[PDB]
Parts: C-alpha cells; sequence; structure tokens
RNA sequence: AUGAUCAGGUAGAUAGGUUUGGAGUGGAAGUGUAGCGAUACAUGGAGCGGACAAAUACUAAUCGAUCGAGGACUUAACC
RNA sequence: GUAUGAGUAGCGAAAGAAGGGUGAGAAUCCCUUCCACCGAAUAUCUAAGGUUUCCUGAGGAAGGCUCGUCCGCUCAGGGUU
RNA sequence: CCGAUAGUGAACCAGUACCGUGAGGGAAAGGUGAAAAGCACCCCGGAAGGGGAGUGAAACAGUUCCUGAAACCGUGUGCCUA
RNA sequence: UUAAGUUAGAAAGGGCGCACGGUGGAUGCCUUGGCACUAGGAGCCGAAGAAGGACGGGACUAACACCGAUAUGCUUUGGG
C-alpha cells in the first residue's frame, strides 16, 4: 500500500494523457451574433427562441 | 421520483417551500434536478385549484405554506398563498390541459458549478 | 482529558518569582548565571 | 512590430491547474479564445481571460495591429514562488501544504 | 459508478402534465337523521391513489456547429 | 532546495429555501418571510484564566481546510468613572 | 588566520524569535546603482501585474536588486515509435 | 473487373538531439564581523546606595542608541 520504485517521467505523462477536458459546446447566437451555449439563454440579449426572457 | 440529498421529512419540507415561491412570485431560479421536480408539484397544485370545491381547497392547503402575498385595502386585509391559487393562477389556465410551466437554463454557478434555469409558470 | 498545565498567577509567582530565588543561595545563583549568559527576562 | 504579448507575474492559482485550461486556447483566433475562456466553468479562467484581452490591447494600442486578424500565437505557464504552509494531523505531528503560484504568458500575432 | 448500450429530437408519443383506467387501501369532506353522550347510519365500493396502461403536442427536446472518400505497385484470365 | 505517490486521501458530528440590496465579482456579506434545532441548555449571571480579542471608519496581499464585498485578520482613532 | 553552511551561538535590533511549569535549550537572516537619478505620461485591469515612454553604461540592475550552476517544471521543433 | 503477392504512410501519447524560458540558490568577487597574538596601560565597584534592571523624556514615536521629572539633556574650562 505505498509505491515500491518512484514513477518516471514518461510514465507520468503517459498516465497523464486522459486528464485533459473537453471543449464546450457553443454556437453563434442569431439575434447577438456572439457566442452562446447550445440550448440555453444567451447572456448578451437575453433572448431564447428568437423571444426576450 | 429522485432523491435531493437529503431525507424524505427534509425533502417534503424542501418541495412544499419552493412550490410556494412559484405561486407567490411566478418566476423563481433554482438548480436543474431542484426544478425538474417542481414542476411536477405546482402543476398538480394548479389542478386542485382548477377544481375549486371545498376538498380540494382543504387537500391543498394541506401542502401549501401559510405566508402572505400581499395586504390590499378590501380594512386592509392580507392575502395568503392559497387563496391566490384559488382566486389568480388557477383562473387563469381554465383553457389550459397542462404544462403550466417551463424551465430555461441559464448556466453554472460561480461557487459550485451546479447547472442553475430559471423555472416560471406561463 | 485534564492536561498537565493549569495556570495560575499565584501559584506562579510564589515559585517562580524574584523574591523566591532572591529568598535562597541557590536561587542567587540561578540568577546569576541568568544574568551572566545575558538574558532578558531573570526569574519571571 | 507583428506579436504583443502580456504577463501575469505570481498569481495565486497553481500552475497544473492553469495549464489544463491553456492547453484549450492555443492557436486559436482571439474572438473564439475569448468565447472558449468565457465557457468553461473552470477557477483559472478568469485570469487568463484578462491576460488574453491586455495583450489584445496592448497589440492594438502599442503596435497598431488589426483586431479581426489576430491569433493566439503561444500561451504558456511557468511556476512561482511557492508559499509554505502546515496542517496538523494526528497524534502530534503537522504535514506540508504548498500554496503555489504561477506566471501566465499569452502572445498575439496577426495570420 | 463514469464512459458505453438502447429509445427519441417537431419527418415527434422521448420525458413531464391533462383525460380515462388499474392495482392498493378500505367507506373522504360537507350536510342530514337517531341518541344526553362517546358514537352509529345515509348521500356512496365513497374518497385518495409514487413507480403500472392507453389516448392527447399543453410544457421541454428550439437554433445551429463539427467530423467524414476520390482509393500505391507487380503479375495472372475474356479483356 | 525540488520531485514521486497525485489533481489522489482529507475539507473535523447538525436543515435549509426563495425574494430584495451592495458590489468589478455572491451558495458563503446585509435585510425580509417561511422552515428547522437546544430549552436542568446550545439560556441568564459570575470566579479562574486570557490580556485589547471590546466600539467606530476604511482594507482584501497573507490567516479562515472552499468563496468572501465578511471576520476574533490588517490599518487608524477611541473606549473601563 | 576565516571570508557569510566559514569565522564568535550572534557581520543584520542575538542570547532575540521559538520551545519548556522550571532550571534550561536555542535558531534563520550580508551585496540595486558611481549617484535614487527608485519608472513623469499613455494603454488593459477593481487591484496586483504587465506593454510602451523616460532615467541609467546596463532595467535580462525595478526594492532577495552583483554573478545566477544542478535537481525540478514548461513551450517549439529535426530523426524514431501502436 | 477479379485473384495472388509486395511495400509505403500514420501519432491519442511517448523517446533522443537542439533552441528559448521559469524556479532555486551553488560558484566567483567583496567586507560591515570575528580568531590568535605582540608592546604599553589598568586590574576592582558599594550604605556618599553597587552590578543589573522597570518606567519614562522628542512636534509627530513602535524599536535601537542617549538621558532621568533640570529627562534627545544643564554650568564651567580648553579645542574648532
Ligand atoms: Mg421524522
Ligand atoms: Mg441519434
Ligand atoms: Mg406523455
Ligand atoms: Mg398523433
Ligand atoms: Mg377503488
Ligand atoms: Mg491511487
Ligand atoms: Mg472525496
Ligand atoms: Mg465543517
Ligand atoms: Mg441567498
Ligand atoms: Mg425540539
Ligand atoms: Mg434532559
Ligand atoms: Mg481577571
Ligand atoms: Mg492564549
Ligand atoms: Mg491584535
Ligand atoms: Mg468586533
Ligand atoms: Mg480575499
Ligand atoms: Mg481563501
Ligand atoms: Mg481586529
Ligand atoms: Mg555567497
Ligand atoms: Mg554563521
Ligand atoms: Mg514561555
Ligand atoms: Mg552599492
Ligand atoms: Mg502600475
Ligand atoms: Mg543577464
Ligand atoms: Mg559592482
Ligand atoms: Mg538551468
Ligand atoms: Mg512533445
Ligand atoms: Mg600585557
Ligand atoms: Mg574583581
Ligand atoms: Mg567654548
Ligand atoms: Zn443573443
Amino acid at each position: 500500500a505505498v509505491p515500491f520504485r518512484r514513477t518516471s517521467k514518461a510514465k507520468k505523462r503517459k498516465r497523464r494523457t486522459h486528464v485533459k477536458l473537453q471543449l464546450p459546446g457553443m454556437n453563434e447566437c442569431s439575434n447577438c451574433g456572439e457566442y452562446r451555449l447550445s440550448h440555453h439563454v444567451c447572456p448578451e440579449c437575453g433572448q431564447y427562441d428568437g423571444k426576450d426572457v | 421520483y429522485r432523491k435531493l440529498g437529503r431525507t424524505s421529512s427534509q425533502r417534503k419540507a424542501l418541495l412544499r417551500d419552493l412550490a410556494t415561491d412559484l405561486i407567490v412570485h411566478e418566476r423563481i431560479e433554482t438548480t436543474e434536478a431542484r426544478a425538474k421536480e417542481i414542476r411536477k408539484v405546482v402543476e398538480k397544485l394548479i389542478t386542485s385549484g382548477k377544481k375549486g370545491d371545498l376538498h380540494a381547497r382543504r387537500q391543498a392547503a394541506a401542502f401549501i405554506r401559510h405566508e402572505v402575498v400581499e395586504v390590499v385595502q378590501v380594512k386592509n386585509r392580507p392575502v395568503y398563498a392559497l387563496q391566490k391559487l384559488f382566486d389568480d393562477v388557477a383562473p387563469r389556465y381554465a383553457e389550459r390541459q397542462g404544462g403550466y410551466t417551463r424551465i430555461l437554463k441559464k448556466g453554472p454557478r460561480r461557487g459550485d458549478g451546479a447547472p442553475m434555469v430559471i423555472i416560471e409558470l406561463v | 482529558m485534564k492536561r498537565t498545565y493549569q495556570p495560575s498567577k499565584r501559584k506562579r509567582k510564589k515559585v517562580h518569582g524574584f523574591r523566591t530565588r532572591m529568598s535562597t543561595k541557590n536561587g542567587r545563583r540561578v540568577l546569576a548565571s541568568r544574568r551572566r549568559k545575558g538574558r532578558k527576562v531573570l526569574s519571571a | 512590430v507583428t506579436s504583443a504579448k502580456a504577463v501575469a507575474k505570481t498569481v495565486r492559482i497553481a500552475p497544473r491547474k492553469a495549464r489544463i485550461v491553456i492547453d484549450l486556447i492555443r492557436g486559436k483566433q482571439v474572438g473564439e479564445a475569448i468565447a472558449i475562456l468565457k465557457y468553461t466553468p473552470r477557477s483559472a479562467s478568469p485570469i487568463i481571460e484578462k491576460v488574453l484581452k491586455s495583450a489584445i490591447a496592448n497589440a492594438e494600442h502599442n503596435y497598431d495591429l488589426d483586431i479581426n486578424n489576430l491569433v493566439v500565437e503561444e500561451a504558456f505557464v511557468d511556476e512561482g514562488p511557492t508559499l509554505k504552509r502546515f496542517r496538523p494531523r494526528a497524534q502530534g505531528r503537522a504535514s506540508a501544504i504548498n500554496k503555489r503560484t504561477s506566471h501566465i504568458t499569452v502572445v498575439v500575432s496577426e495570420v
């Protein structure tokens, strides 16, 4: 329950190959022209589905 | 149904509170699952108000919290959440069958990244 | 758990005080050696 | 003349937690990179956002470049001076805690 | 467990609601009658009814974005 | 002085919810309503001990097992008849 | 004879801070520049911190500030790798 | 077209070489402080209150140094 040998740099980086984070799922608001998340209310013009919220 | 991180008595008290603020304010901001659960309760309550009996009124009063919405110059007596539910909210949806509420997603909270929404009855 | 140090002002000054040191040949020895080393507080 | 840069020296966030967000905006147009940083829910995003906007501003003012034709040329995170703290464990011993800092650098150039 | 798998995204019954049901519990509230009263009887297999069934676009699956081929050489048979 | 274990163990008994306000920034600060917990105590005094931790106006580097616009933290003036 | 792990424990507010009821034990910590001439003014930011401008022989001398090795952490790429 | 055969290429990530940074404080140079001695001097202070301290004194004063309610100092004799 305690490491027998220290971990080399190659093995550490190989383990960290999957420890990234993905890219946000966004597109452009039709009214704004600005970026926003899909299926969300855009924070700039405060509209969703062509109607003001 | 879903357990919301709290036991049966605490969960029931959370649902009675949230279903009352939606009646009084008509628009509140909460989290995702916490909104997807009160969606059902508020609509069952509005159906009870739609019936409009005395049996229905008592059955709804067994769930509404007893708090004042606003005081009116009727002698100036206040009105309560049950009165508003049976006199204002329920007559609005006389010609509507279901779906008295909608949920609009907003985005994560700074403190803990919780996905917040807005639930509002129209 | 009752711990080992239970403070008291009187019980401190009556055992470790200056007059208690100065009342004995060996207490005066202690004061002399602390003056020799150069300490800021003697006895106390 | 063609590139501008801005650094944030000794920010309190730890380097390993900021590199994971830096690795997202590398080699991307600034208009898209700002939105990338705005919609990702991490604590390092506001710091990198401020650094990137500072770099864009002093590209536009000092060297008179076109905003719409800028890309994130290079972005990296360096170690800073760490602060040494302690945490009292059980049975009378203490354990070390490192409050690490970082330096964040971003460079914008035309493409 | 999370990925994954499967059923769907207005070319819609995918989830919630609404309307009918069903299991389950067992005779609701209000009013009336009998009794001094606890209580009993009627209206009435009544009322309630998470997760089960069928209908129904009322609410949410809007709008968009990303990835993804033009196919090496040699020989062998009609060619 | 700096690594590996590793973004891993832990974050120290407990019920919170929404609406307004402040602010560059709010689950965490202020106000309101509802809910909940102790109640031979988790209430009120008072010795020992501590020694300014008390109050007001500013502050957000470090301390606070998260955040902080807040604090028994930082700065400056007061306060014990 | 030493030259900042050396030489007194102490080249710096050292028998100090801290530890112990007490007697007692007992550290770490030097260097901008010849001269503060210690960055007016503009820009991003709440600030910190930066990019210009200026002083200076030097700012890659900007308040652990002469020199600045190794461990350690990164960015880019020439050859190889399921 | 089909059949049989042969060989390229690839990088989610990694290895080696090089270039450029960050952290860290070694090495070089320097001296404010020490160590060991030589020649000379001096080898005691106190009831006329000692050695050592506490509290105070500045326009602003937390600390060092100086001073003592005559308190960041008073009188006099010389130097400048
Ligand atoms: Mg209970
Ligand atoms: Mg599909
Ligand atoms: Mg349905
Ligand atoms: Mg149909
Ligand atoms: Mg039945
Ligand atoms: Mg493990
Ligand atoms: Mg855990
Ligand atoms: Mg806790
Ligand atoms: Mg709140
Ligand atoms: Mg109780
Ligand atoms: Mg009891
Ligand atoms: Mg006292
Ligand atoms: Mg204490
Ligand atoms: Mg204090
Ligand atoms: Mg206070
Ligand atoms: Mg803070
Ligand atoms: Mg904090
Ligand atoms: Mg304080
Ligand atoms: Mg040196
Ligand atoms: Mg030394
Ligand atoms: Mg002590
Ligand atoms: Mg110098
Ligand atoms: Mg500045
Ligand atoms: Mg250099
Ligand atoms: Mg020099
Ligand atoms: Mg090096
Ligand atoms: Mg590589
Ligand atoms: Mg002699
Ligand atoms: Mg003698
Ligand atoms: Mg004179
Ligand atoms: Zn918009």
